[PDB]
């Protein structure tokens, strides 16, 4: 405890997130909305808007 | 307001035992990046030494203005550098007044 | 667990120690770093070995 700010331990939590490739397993807690079809609408399909 | 000026010539320099010696937290390095201070060789290296209040760290940076950076310790706008500096509450410091 | 002037050397890109003999990222990371100082946790007066 009486070194110095610089030689102080640090804890360090690293997370690394893993892009849509794959089926999305940890989303976020958005709710969802039923889906519409032939009509202009606004979409959000895990993340990806338009 | 009398920094003083070490020549640092005609040696081989290890730039990793730096940070063995003083408890800072990173450089901050104008022109260069410190990881790649091993690999590239220079022709003469100065060090100069003084102590600031923490107010004025920022104005040991060139394009700076202000008390330190203007009657005290100026640096170039071309400066190809690194600017060390760490806190010393324990050594420069006295109840009665450090002065 | 590191020290407080190795928390600069977990970057992409950075080189070092840490970074070339305990942890290494990558150079396309995507993510979040976290670092907070524990010096009431892992420390002790004689010595955290």
């Amino acid at each position: 405890p009486t070194y110095g700010v610089g030689h102080q331990p640090y804890r360090v939590v690293v997370l690394s997130f893993e892009l849509l490739h794959a089926p999305a397993t940890v989303c976020g807690p958005k709710k969802s909305t039923n889906l519409v079809k032939n009509k202009c609408v606004n979409f959000n399909f895990n993340g990806l808007t338009g | 307001y009398a920094w003083n000026r070490k020549r640092i010539s005609n040696c081989v320099a290890d730039y990793s035992v730096i940070y063995n010696f003083a408890p800072f937290f990173a450089f901050k390095c104008y022109g260069v990046s410190p990881t790649k201070l091993n690999d590239l060789c220079f022709t003469n290296v100065y060090a100069d030494s003084f102590v600031i209040r923490g107010n004025e760290v920022s104005q040991i940076a060139p394009g700076q203005t202000g008390n330190i950076a203007d009657y005290n310790y100026k640096l170039p706008d071309d400066f190809t550098g690194c600017v060390i500096a760490w806190n010393s509450n324990k050594l420069d410091s006295k109840p009665s007044g450090n002065y």
